[PDB]
C-alpha cells in the first residue's frame, strides 16, 4: 500500500520583480525533495530561517500548485482535482499556520473560527459544535470566557492555541504544524505536545512538524529531515539524526541548541563566509562558502541523498568516508 | 494589438445596446424637427427613408458598425458636420474642466478626510465633514448660482459664465490646441492667461464639489481602518513625527479606495456634467449628448456613448494598474 | 463699439433654410441675410427688403419683385463677390428648396422644413427671371400670406456665384457652413456652444450698424444670464425667467423691453372622445378655470390673458366677442344639462419642457386640476418627453393637451390654419380632431382673397364661430420681455420673437 | 459572574450607542419617518389644495408673512409645510429602494469579481464601465417605453447608474481579503464559494460600501430631481423633495423658502444618514469591542 | 536607574470588571543591564512592554506609581515630549512581524527611515547602512531584499528585519518580544551575540521577553518571572534556575523536555489561568500549586525580599532543596 503522504521531488519558485516594468527573476524558494509519511508517525523538518519549510507545508497542505514533482495521499493525486474525492481529501489533510494572527479572521469571534470547520464538514447541532469548540479549548487550557473574543485581544501564544484547535478539530489524517510551539512557555507547550501525542497513539493522527527549537523535535518525532537552501541534505530516524549526524550543515545545527545546564553548553561551530542566495544558488553544494570539509566535487556537483544504513545523506565528504 | 482586452464584445455591447436604445425610445428627428407642426405623413415617410429609418434594427446596426469599422461615425443631424469634429473641442473642454475639478477636489480632500480621522469626533470633523455634505447635497443650479451672486456679483471677485471673457478673442492663424489654459499661456496678449484661470474657479469649485465630499469621507473612513493596525503601532514606536505616520504609514494602506472613488467620479465628470455645463456656459460634453438624446440625433448619442465609454475604460483600466502601485501584494 | 447678446442656447448652422429655430435665425438670418421683403421692426408690416417694389396680378396668381441695384454680398478667406445681387440669386434661392434635380438640394440634409412646411412646394409653380433685376414667382393658387411668407427667415437670399464656386471646388457643404449673405454684419467665427462673432459689413446696402462688432455670448440658464446682464458682461438678454421680471423692473442700471407677443398657449379638447364631444361640456370646463390666477402663478404677470386664438395687436383681431369669463357656478350648471353632474374623469396633457407661450406646463395643469376639481372634474396630469408627447398627441392618444403657437409671419391664417383646420388635421397639427364647416368656410376664403376689409371680416366670423364651439381653451398670450442695458440706444421690441442689432448703437 | 451572553443585535445596539451623533441620526431618521407615513394625520393641510389668496406668502415670521403657513407657500399657493411631510413618502422610499437594490446587486457581483478574478472579472468590470458610459436620460426615456410612466422606473434608472460606485469599491476592497492567510486558512477546513466571499471576506469590506450608501441617499433624491426637470419623476400633484425643489428652483435670489425648506429636508437626511454610517462602522470594528 | 516602573498595571474591558493583564507590576533597568522576562503565555509581558511606550489602544488603561525614563517621570510632562523622548531612546522588536512591517513599503525603506531618523546620513550611506545591519543579522541576500515586500519574506527574515531596524535605532534601551521566535538555533545564537555585543559596546540596556528558559539563563543579568499579571520572582540570571524561590519557576522548568524519556508525556502545571470571573483571593496560583497552604487561599503573597537581594511573591519562599 502507498504512503498516507508520499512527496516526490517537490519544488516551487516564486516570481520577483525589483519595480512594476523591472524584469521578473526567479526565487528557488524549495528545489526540493521526496519523502513517505506512514500512519501514526510523526516527521519533523528542521533548517535554515528562510530554507523552504513553509513552502513545503502549503503544497502538502494544498494550498498552493508546486512548480514541479508530485503529491500523492494514499495513493490519490493531489495535484489534479476530483469533485467526488475533494471533499473528503480537504478535511482529511489540515495545517497550523506559523504566525497565526494574520491566519485569525479580524471580524469573527473565536468560537465562530473554531465552529466553522465543524459547520462545514459534520452534522453537528449548534450545541454540539460549541461543545466541541469548548473541549478543544480545554485540551490546550483556554477558557470559555475567551470564545467570545475577537483574535487581536489575546497574546501571541493565544493565537498560537486558536490556531491548533482549528487544525486539530477534525479527526485529520495528516496535520501540517507550521512553527506550531514556538510562542509558548514551557509548560503550556508541554500541555500542547502532550495532546498532539495523545492524538497521535489514539486517532493515528500522522505529523508533518516543523519546528526550529531541537529540544521538541528530540522528543516528539519518528523521522527527522534536514533542509538547507530549499533542499533537504540528511534524512533519518531520530536516533540517527541527534545522535550521529552526518551532514555537516547538522553537525553545525545541532551544535548550536540551547541547553539550561552550564556543563551541556558548547561553543556553537560559528560559520563564517558568504550566505548563498535563493535568487541565485551557488552552482553544486548550497552550504560550500561557509563548509568546514571543503572537498572538490562541492563547488562543482549536486549532492544528492544516499543510503549509508537507511540514514539518506546528500554529502561528497560522507560518500569520500564511505 | 491593444491592452484593453475583450475588444470585439465590448464594441458589439456598447454599439448594440445604445443603438437599440435610442431606437426604443418614441418619437424620430424629423418629428421633433417639426415641433408643435404638422408633418404630412407621405413627407415623413420619405424623409426617414432618406435618412435610412425605415429599415429594421437588425440592418440599421450592421450599416452603423460597418461605418465606424470603416472609421466613419457618421454626420450629426442636429449640426450637419462629422460627430467627430462635433465631438473632438467639446471633449477638450470637458477634460480641461474635469481634471480642474479633480486637482481642486484632491488638493482639498486628501488633506481634509485625513485631518477628519487624525482628530476624530472634533469642531473639524464635524465641520468638515458638514460642509462637505452640505455641497454634496445642493443642486448644482442653486449651488452654482449662490457662487455666482456672491463672488462674481456682490464681491466682483470673479467673472461670471462662459469659458473666456467675451469680447477677448486668440487668432484662429496661431497653432491652437483648443485648450484655453494652454492657448492663452502660450498665443495669448498680457493678462489672457489670468482671464482663463479666473473663468475656471466657480466652475471647478462646483463641479470637485460632488467628488470633494466622496474623497473626504472616503480617506476619512479608509483613514479610521488603518490608524488602529500593528504597524502603525511600530510607526509610532520608531521614533518618527506624526506627520510621518499619517502621510507616510497610513495614507498609503488608506488610498485604494480613494484613488477607486477617483477613477469613478472622472467617469462621471466626462459624461454627466450638464448642470455645470447650463450654469456655467462650458462647451461640454454633457451639453452635447442630452441635446442629441432630446432631438434625436443619433449619431450624436451613438458616437459619443463610444467615445466616452472608451474613455471610462481607459480610466478604470489605469486606477486598476495604480492599485498595484498603492498595494504591491496586488501585483 | 462692441455689443455683447446673452444666447438661448446655440445656432444649429448658418444657411437659415434648412433649420426651424429662432435662436438659429438670431445667429444665421437677421444678421446675415436679406429676404426679397422684410418684416418693420417692431411690426408685422412688410416692407421693402432686397425687393425695392413689387407687383400682384389681377389674379392674385403672379408676385413679380423688383430688386435692388447695388446691393454687394460679404467677403469670406475662400469667396470675394464679383458681381452685386442678381435675379438668379433669388432663382437659385427658391429653385434649391423646391427642386429634386438642382446640385445643392441634397447638400447638407435637403431639410428645407418651412419651405414644405408652408406648401410652398404646391404654391409656387415657378421662379422667373424676367430680367437681370426682376424676378417673377407664379403661384398654382392665389394665397395673400404669400408676400408675408417671402419675409421670414427661409426665403433668405444665397448668391449663386458662391454657390458654384464651392460646387466647382468639390465642397458644396461650405455654402452652409461658412456662410456668405448681404445682410449688416458677416461671420468671423463660432466657437462651437461657447460664442459668436460678428464684423460689420462696411459695404452694407442699409445704414451700417453702429457698433464695429456684436458677440454672442451662448448663455443656456435664464438666471445666469441676468447675472452677465448684472455685471455689464452682457448688454441685451432674451427670454427672462418670470419670477426676475419684478427685480429687473426696480434695476436701475437696465430697461425691461415689453412687447404684446404674437403668440398663444392653449389646451386643447379632443372632440373625438366621448365626454369632450359636446359643446356644452367644452365650455363648462372653460368657464371652471381661472385664467387670471393662472397669469398671476403660472406667467407670474408676464402674460396677457386669451379669449380667442389671434394675438390682441394682430390685425384681424375679434375684440367685440366677449370670454367665457371665471364661473364656477355657471360651469356646475352647464355639465348637468350635459348629464354629467355625477363627474367624469379626464385627462390633462402637459409638455415638461418650457416654450414662449408657456412657461411652465405642469403648474399650469396643476392649477387646471383643481379649478376642474371643484367642478367635479377628476383632471389626471399626464407628462412625457418632448418627443414621445409630439408623437402620441398626433396620433391622437390624448383627451386634453396642452398646446400652443409663435407667429411666423403676423398673418391670421398662420393660426387658423394650421392649427383648427382640416389640413392641418391631416398633418396632425390639429390637437383638438375639430373639423367645422362654418369655420373653413371662412378661413379658407380669407387665404385665397387679396381684400384685406374681407380677411378682416371673415377672421372676425372665424373667432366668433370658433369661440362657440370651444375647440379650446385659450389661456395667454405671453409678453416678450428684453433686458437691456441703459447704455444701449435704438433697441426695439420684435413681436415675431427675432433678436436685432443692426439700428443698435453704445454710447 | 460571566455577564448575560448578548446577541448580535444587542453588541451592534451596545456599540452603537457611544458615538453620540450616530443615535442623533437615527432618532431624526425615525422622525421622519413617523412624518412621513402618519402625513395625514399631523400636516396642516391636504398637498394640493392651493391657497389662491396666498401665493408666495413667506414664513410665518416674515413682514407679509402669516401663522397660517408656517414655511410659507410655493408660487401656487400650496402649504410647503404639508408638501414636505407628504414629500417625505416618495423620497424615503426612492431614496431606501434605490441603495438597497444597488448595494445588493453591488455587493452580488464586486464579491464575485474580486474573489474568481480573471475572465470574470474582465467581464464584470467591462460591464459596468458600460453601464457609466450610458447616460442616465438614456435609461431613464428606455426603462418608460419598456414598462409606462411609474415612480419605479425612474429607481431602475437610478439604480443602475449607482451599481457599478458598489461593484468596484466592493472588488477593491475583495482584492485586498482574498490574498490574506484567514481566507487561505478558511480555504483548508473546507469553505466553498459562497462561504468564502459571503460570510468570510464581506464583513471586512464594509468600510467602504458605508460610505456610499451613506452618500448615495442625496443622488437618489438630487438625480430623481434632475430627471424631473423632464417627464420622469412623481405624478405632478403629488410631493416629492426633489420634484419640488427642481420645480421652484427660478425663486431663488426672490421667495427663498420654497428653494430653503426642501434643501434643509434633504441636507438633515444626507448628514445624518452619515452620522448612522459612522456607528455602523463602529458597531462592526472589532478594535473598538 | 534608567528605566524604573512602580507598580504598573493594566486593565481591559470596562472599568466596572477590569481584566488585570498587568498587576503592581515593579521593576527597573540600569544602563547596560539585560533584563530577562519569562513567564506562561497570557502573564502580561507585552502589555507591560507597550504600557511603558504608550503603546496601549483606546480599550485598554494603563496605570503607575512611578514609570520615569532617564530623569523623566513619563506621566507628568506633556504627550508631546513623552514621544520625543521615548521614541528617540527606546525601541521594541514586537512578537509577530507579519503584522509589526508595513505591508506596502520595502524592508530597505523601512530601514532607512529609522536611519535617517536616529543617525541623519545621506542616501547612499543609509543604503550602505542597512546592508551592514542586514548582514549583522544574517540575511541571504541583502543587496536584493532591501528591494522585497514583507510578504515575500519568511517569518524569520521579517523578524530579523525588525531586529535591524530596532538596532538602526541605535537607542538606550531595546524591548525584545520573543526576538528568536521564528529562527533556526544557529541564527538564533547570532542575534543574542550581536544584541549582547552592542549592550556591552554601546552600554545599551535590554529586556529578553522569552520562553527561551537556557537562552535568557545565558545571556541576562537579572531575571523576572511573571504569572498571571504580577511577578512572582525576580534576582540574579545565573541563581534563579539552579534554586529556585518560587513555586512556580520550579513547576515552569520541570517542564522542560531535558527531563522527560524518549517518547513520554513531558510534565506541567495540572490547572488552566485565572480569567476575568475566576480570579482568585490571595494567590493567583492557589489552584495549581502543590504546596498550597489555606493562608493562600486568604492572603495576596508580598514579593518578599530574601537575604541573598532576590524577590519572590511566596509566604514560602522555597530553599535551596525546593521545598517551602
Ligand atoms: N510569496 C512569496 N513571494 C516571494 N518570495 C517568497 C514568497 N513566499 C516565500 N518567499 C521566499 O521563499 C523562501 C522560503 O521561505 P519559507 O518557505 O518561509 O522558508 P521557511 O524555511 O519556512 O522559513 P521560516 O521557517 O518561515 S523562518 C524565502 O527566500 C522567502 O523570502
Ligand atoms: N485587548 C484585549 N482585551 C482583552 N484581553 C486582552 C487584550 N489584549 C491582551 N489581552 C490579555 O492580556 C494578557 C497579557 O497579554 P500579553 O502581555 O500579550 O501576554 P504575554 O505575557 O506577553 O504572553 P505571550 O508571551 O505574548 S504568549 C493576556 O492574558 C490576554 O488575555
Ligand atoms: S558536499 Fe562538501 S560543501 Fe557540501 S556539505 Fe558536504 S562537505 Fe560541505
Ligand atoms: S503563596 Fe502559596 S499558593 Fe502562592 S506560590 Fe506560594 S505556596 Fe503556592
Amino acid at each position: 500500500q502507498q504512503p498516507l503522504l508520499q512527496a516526490i521531488d517537490l519544488k516551487k519558485h516564486y516570481p520577483v520583480k525589483k519595480g512594476m516594468f523591472a524584469p521578473e527573476r526567479l526565487v528557488k524558494a524549495l528545489d526540493g525533495v521526496s519523502f513517505n509519511l506512514e500512519r501514526g508517525k510523526t516527521l519533523a523538518v528542521v533548517g535554515e530561517s528562510g530554507c523552504g519549510k513553509s513552502t513545503l507545508g502549503r503544497l502538502l497542505t494544498m494550498i498552493e500548485m508546486p512548480t514541479g514533482g508530485e503529491l500523492y495521499y494514499q495513493g490519490q493525486d493531489l495535484l489534479k482535482h476530483d469533485p467526488q474525492a475533494q471533499k473528503l481529501r480537504r478535511q482529511k489533510i489540515q495545517i497550523v499556520f506559523q504566525n497565526p494572527y494574520g491566519s485569525l479572521n479580524p471580524r469573527k469571534k473565536v468560537g465562530q473560527i473554531l465552529e466553522e470547520p465543524l459547520l462545514i464538514n459534520t452534522s453537528l447541532s449548534k450545541e454540539q459544535r460549541r461543545e466541541k469548540a469548548l473541549s478543544m479549548m480545554a485540551k490546550v487550557g483556554l477558557k470559555t470566557e475567551h470564545y467570545d473574543r475577537y483574535p487581536h485581544m489575546f497574546s501571541g501564544g493565544q493565537r498560537q492555541r486558536i490556531a491548533i484547535a482549528r487544525g486539530l478539530m477534525l479527526d485529520p489524517d495528516v496535520v501540517i504544524a507550521d512553527q506550531p510551539v514556538s510562542a509558548l512557555d514551557v509548560s503550556v507547550r508541554a500541555q500542547v505536545l502532550n495532546l498532539m501525542m495523545d492524538l497521535q497513539q489514539e486517532l493515528g493522527l500522522s505529523y508533518v512538524f516543523i519546528s526550529h527549537d531541537l529540544s521538541v523535535v528530540e522528543h516528539i518525532a519518528d523521522e527527522v529531515m534536514v533542509m538547507y537552501l530549499g533542499r533537504c541534505v540528511e534524512k533519518g530516524t531520530k536516533d540517527q539524526i541527534f545522535n550521529n549526524p552526518r551532514h555537516p550543515y547538522t553537525q553545525a545545527l545541532l551544535s548550536a541548541t540551547p541547553r539550561l545546564n552550564p556543563d551541556d553548553r558548547r561553543e556553537r561551530i560559528k560559520l563564517s563566509g558568504e550566505l548563498p542566495s535563493p535568487l541565485n544558488p551557488p552552482p553544486g553544494c548550497a552550504f560550500n562558502a561557509r563548509c568546514r570539509r571543503r572537498f572538490g566535487p562541492c563547488t562543482q556537483l549536486q549532492p544528492q541523498l544516499k543510503d549509508y544504513g537507511g540514514q539518506l545523506v546528500a554529502c561528497f565528504a560522507v560518500d569520500q568516508d564511505e | 494589438l491593444r491592452r484593453l482586452g475583450l475588444v470585439i464584445p465590448t464594441f458589439i455591447g456598447i454599439t448594440l445596446l445604445t443603438f437599440a436604445f435610442v431606437h426604443m425610445i418614441p418619437g424620430d428627428p424629423v418629428m421633433i424637427m417639426a415641433g408643435e407642426r404638422g408633418i404630412s405623413p407621405e413627407r415623413h415617410a420619405q424623409l426617414l427613408a432618406e435618412l435610412g429609418l425605415d429599415k429594421p434594427m437588425w440592418q440599421q446596426y450592421l450599416h452603423y458598425i460597418w461605418g465606424v469599422m470603416h472609421g466613419d461615425l457618421g454626420i450629426s443631424m442636429k449640426s450637419r458636420i462629422p460627430v467627430w469634429e462635433e465631438f473632438v473641442p467639446r471633449f477638450q473642454a470637458t477634460l480641461e474642466l474635469g481634471v480642474c475639478a479633480m486637482i481642486f477636489a484632491t488638493a482639498v480632500g486628501i488633506p481634509v478626510g485625513v485631518l477628519a480621522a487624525v482628530k476624530r469626533g472634533s469642531i473639524f470633523d464635524h465641520t468638515a465633514v458638514g460642509l462637505a455634505l452640505t455641497g454634496y447635497s445642493m443642486p448644482i443650479f442653486w449651488w452654482g448660482m449662490m457662487l455666482i451672486m456672491l463672488v462674481s456679483v456682490h464681491w466682483n471677485l470673479t467673472p461670471v459664465s462662459g469659458r473666456v471673457s467675451d469680447m477677448v478673442f486668440l487668432d484662429d492663424s496661431n497653432p491652437l490646441t483648443g485648450f484655453m489654459l494652454i492657448d492663452t499661456a502660450i498665443w495669448g496678449e498680457d493678462g489672457n492667461f489670468i482671464d482663463a484661470v479666473a473663468h475656471m474657479i466657480l466652475p471647478a469649485i462646483v463641479l470637485g464639489t460632488i467628488p470633494l465630499a466622496v474623497i473626504v469621507r472616503m480617506t476619512r473612513s479608509s483613514m479610521l481602518e488603518v490608524l488602529g493596525e500593528d504597524y502603525i503601532r511600530t510607526a509610532r514606536a520608531k521614533g518618527l513625527t506624526r506627520m510621518r505616520v499619517i502621510i507616510v504609514h497610513a495614507l498609503r494602506n488608506a488610498m485604494l479606495p480613494v484613488v477607486t472613488v477617483i477613477g469613478l467620479q472622472v467617469g462621471t465628470l466626462l459624461a454627466g456634467a450638464i448642470l455645470t455645463e447650463t450654469i456655467f456656459s462650458w462647451p461640454g460634453l454633457g451639453r452635447w449628448l442630452i441635446d442629441a438624446l432630446q432631438r434625436r440625433d443619433y449619431p450624436v448619442v451613438q458616437g459619443g456613448v463610444l467615445l466616452v465609454a472608451t474613455m471610462i475604460i481607459l480610466v478604470n483600466l489605469l486606477v486598476d494598474l495604480l492599485y498595484g502601485v498603492v498595494n504591491p501584494r496586488i501585483r | 463699439k462692441t455689443l455683447v447678446y446673452c444666447s438661448e442656447g446655440s445656432p444649429e448652422g448658418f444657411n437659415p433654410q434648412l433649420f426651424t429655430s429662432g435662436t438659429t435665425y438670431d445667429a444665421s438670418s437677421v444678421p446675415l441675410y436679406n429676404r426679397l421683403v422684410e418684416f418693420k421692426i417692431g411690426t408685422t408690416e412688410v416692407i421693402p427688403g432686397l425687393a425695392e417694389k413689387w407687383e400682384v396680378s389681377e389674379d392674385g396668381k403672379t408676385y413679380t419683385f423688383h430688386l435692388r441695384k447695388g446691393v454687394k454680398w460679404h467677403d469670406n478667406k475662400e469667396f470675394k463677390p464679383t458681381r452685386e445681387l442678381n435675379a438668379d440669386d433669388v432663382v437659385f434661392s427658391f429653385d434649391r428648396q423646391k427642386n429634386a434635380q438642382n446640385p445643392y438640394h441634397k447638400v447638407s440634409g435637403g431639410s428645407y422644413e418651412y419651405f414644405e412646411g408652408m406648401g410652398l412646394p404646391e404654391l409656387i409653380s415657378e421662379v422667373k427671371k424676367v430680367d437681370d433685376n426682376t424676378v417673377q414667382f407664379v403661384l398654382t393658387r392665389p394665397e395673400a400670406p404669400f408676400l408675408a411668407d417671402l419675409a421670414m427667415d427661409f426665403a433668405s437670399i444665397l448668391s449663386k456665384e458662391y454657390a458654384d464656386a464651392m460646387m466647382k471646388a468639390g465642397t458644396p457643404e461650405k455654402l452652409d457652413l461658412n456662410p456668405i449673405g448681404t445682410g449688416p454684419f458677416q461671420l468671423q467665427q463660432y466657437q462651437k456652444d461657447s460664442r459668436i462673432r460678428y464684423k460689420a459689413f462696411d459695404g452694407y446696402w442699409g445704414t451700417k450698424p453702429q457698433i464695429d462688432t456684436l458677440v454672442f455670448s451662448i448663455t443656456p440658464d435664464a438666471s445666469v444670464r441676468y447675472a452677465k446682464l448684472q455685471k455689464n458682461e452682457c448688454q441685451v438678454m432674451p427670454y427672462p425667467n418670470p419670477a426676475d421680471i419684478a427685480r429687473m423692473k426696480q434695476d436701475k442700471s437696465i430697461n425691461l423691453m415689453e412687447m404684446p407677443g404674437l403668440n398663444v398657449g392653449y389646451l386643447s379638447y379632443n372632440v373625438q372622445k366621448k365626454p369632450l364631444d359636446d359643446v356644452k361640456v367644452r365650455q363648462a370646463l372653460t368657464y371652471a378655470v381661472n385664467k387670471d390666477a393662472i397669469i398671476k402663478a403660472v406667467y407670474q404677470g408676464a402674460g396677457v390673458s386669451a379669449k380667442n386664438l389671434i394675438p390682441p395687436t394682430m390685425w384681424g383681431y375679434n375684440d367685440d366677442v366677449q370670454d367665457y369669463t371665471y364661473d364656477p357656478e355657471k360651469a356646475k350648471a352647464l355639465l348637468k344639462e350635459a348629464g354629467l353632474e355625477k363627474g367624469f374623469s379626464i385627462d390633462l396633457w402637459a409638455m415638461p419642457v418650457q416654450r414662449p407661450y408657456n412657461p411652465n406646463a405642469r403648474r399650469m395643469a396643476e392649477m387646471i386640476q383643481a379649478d376642474w376639481a371643484k367642478v367635479g372634474v377628476q383632471a389626471k396630469i399626464v407628462t412625457y418627453e418632448w418627443g414621445e408627447y409630439l408623437k402620441r398627441a398626433k396620433d391622437g392618444e390624448h383627451q386634453t393637451v396642452m398646446m400652443g403657437w409663435t407667429g411666423d409671419n403676423g398673418d391670421p391664417d398662420n393660426f387658423f390654419a394650421t392649427l383648427f383646420s382640416c389640413a392641418a388635421s391631416e398633418q396632425g397639427s390639429n390637437y383638438s380632431k375639430w373639423c367645422y364647416k362654418p369655420f373653413e368656410d371662412l378661413i379658407q376664403p380669407a387665404r385665397a382673397t387679396d381684400d384685406h376689409n374681407k380677411r378682416v371680416e371673415l377672421y372676425k366670423q372665424a373667432q366668433v364661430v370658433m369661440h362657440d364651439q370651444a375647440p379650446a381653451l385659450i389661456i395667454a398670450h405671453s409678453t416678450v420681455f428684453e433686458p437691456v442695458r441703459k447704455e444701449v440706444k435704438g433697441y426695439v421690441v420684435d413681436p415675431l420673437g427675432k433678436h436685432h442689432f443692426e439700428n443698435v448703437s453704445i454710447e | 459572574s460571566a455577564p448575560v451572553p448578548m446577541t448580535p443585535l444587542q453588541e451592534f445596539w451596545h456599540y452603537f450607542k457611544r458615538n453620540k451623533g450616530a443615535v442623533v441620526g437615527l432618532v431624526y431618521v425615525v422622525i421622519v419617518l413617523f412624518i412621513a407615513i402618519f402625513a395625514n394625520w399631523i400636516a396642516p393641510y391636504n398637498p394640493a389644495e392651493q391657497f389662491r389668496d396666498a401665493l408666495l406668502a413667506p414664513p410665518a415670521w416674515q413682514e407679509g408673512g402669516s401663522m397660517a403657513h408656517l414655511l410659507g407657500t410655493d408660487d401656487v399657493g400650496r402649504d410647503v409645510l404639508s408638501r414636505l411631510m407628504y414629500g417625505a413618502r416618495l423620497s424615503l422610499l426612492v431614496g431606501c429602494l434605490v441603495v438597497v437594490l444597488s448595494l445588493i446587486m453591488g455587493v452580488i457581483l464586486g464579491l464575485i469579481a474580486g474573489y474568481f478574478g480573471g475572465l470574470v472579472d474582465n467581464i464584470i468590470m467591462r460591464v459596468v464601465d458600460i453601464m457609466l458610459a450610458l447616460p442616465s436620460l438614456l435609461l431613464a426615456l428606455v426603462l418608460v417605453a419598456i414598462f409606462g410612466p411609474s415612480i419605479g422606473n425612474a429607481a431602475l434608472a437610478l439604480t443602475f447608474v449607482a451599481l457599478p460606485h458598489y461593484v468596484r469599491l466592493t472588488r477593491a476592497a475583495v482584492l485586498v481579503e482574498v490574498n490574506r492567510d484567514y481566507v487561505t486558512a478558511s480555504r483548508v477546513a473546507g469553505a466553498g464559494a459562497m462561504r468564502q466571499m459571503f460570510i468570510n471576506i464581506f464583513p471586512n469590506c464594509l468600510a467602504p460600501l458605508i460610505v456610499q450608501a451613506s452618500l448615495g441617499f442625496s443622488n437618489a433624491i438630487l438625480d430623481m430631481a434632475a430627471l424631473g426637470f423632464l417627464g420622469m419623476g412623481a405624478q405632478p400633484p403629488t410631493p416629492e423633495w426633489g420634484t419640488m425643489l427642481s420645480d421652484v428652483l427660478q425663486f431663488a435670489q426672490s421667495a427663498w423658502w420654497v428653494v430653503t425648506f426642501p434643501g434643509l429636508a434633504i441636507l438633515l437626511t444626507v448628514a445624518l444618514f452619515n452620522l448612522m454610517g459612522d456607528g455602523l462602522r463602529d458597531a462592526l470594528d472589532p478594535k473598538l469591542k | 536607574a534608567l528605566l524604573n516602573v512602580d507598580k504598573l498595571s493594566v486593565h481591559f474591558g470596562d472599568e466596572s470588571a477590569p481584566f488585570r493583564a498587568v498587576d503592581r507590576i515593579s521593576y527597573s533597568v540600569k544602563q547596560g543591564e539585560v533584563v530577562g522576562i519569562v513567564g506562561e503565555s497570557g502573564s502580561g509581558k507585552s502589555v507591560s512592554s507597550l504600557a511603558i511606550m504608550g503603546l496601549i489602544d483606546y480599550p485598554g488603561r494603563v496605570m503607575a506609581e512611578k514609570l520615569e525614563f532617564n530623569g523623566q517621570d513619563l506621566q507628568r510632562i506633556s504627550e508631546k515630549e513623552r514621544r520625543n523622548l521615548v521614541g528617540a531612546e527606546v525601541a521594541m522588536i514586537f512578537q509577530d512581524p507579519m503584522t509589526s512591517l508595513n505591508p506596502c513599503y520595502t524592508v530597505g525603506f523601512q530601514i532607512m527611515e529609522a536611519i535617517k531618523v536616529h543617525q541623519g546620513g545621506n542616501k547612499s550611506t543609509r543604503r550602505q547602512r542597512a546592508i551592514d545591519l542586514l548582514n549583522q543579522v544574517g540575511i541571504p541576500d541583502p543587496a536584493s531584499r532591501l528591494d522585497v515586500y514583507p510578504h515575500q519574506l519568511s517569518g524569520g527574515m521579517s523578524q530579523r528585519v525588525m531586529i535591524a531596524m530596532a538596532i538602526a535605532c541605535r537607542p538606550k534601551l531595546l524591548i525584545a518580544d520573543q526576538p528568536t521566535t521564528a529562527l533556526d538555533v544557529t541564527i538564533q545564537a547570532q542575534i543574542i551575540e550581536l544584541l549582547l555585543e552592542l549592550q556591552q559596546k554601546e552600554n545599551m540596556a535590554l529586556v529578553l521577553i522569552t520562553h527561551d528558559l537556557a537562552l535568557v539563563a545565558e545571556a541576562a543579568h537579572k531575571i523576572i518571572v511573571m504569572y498571571a499579571g504580577q511577578v512572582v520572582e525576580t534576582g540574579d540570571a545565573h541563581a534563579i534556575f539552579h534554586a529556585p524561590r518560587h513555586p512556580y519557576t520550579q513547576a515552569l522548568l520541570r517542564a522542560l523536555p531535558e527531563f522527560a524519556q524518549d517518547k513520554e508525556r513531558l510534565a506541567s502545571l495540572p490547572g488552566v489561568v485565572p480569567g476575568k470571573y475566576d480570579r482568585p483571593n490571595g494567590c493567583l496560583l492557589n489552584p495549581r500549586c502543590p504546596y498550597a497552604t489555606d493562608r493562600c487561599r486568604a492572603e495576596e503573597p508580598a514579593l518578599n525580599m530574601l537575604a541573598d537581594g532576590r524577590q519572590s511573591k511566596c509566604h514560602y519562599p522555597l530553599d535551596d532543596a525546593g521545598r517551602p
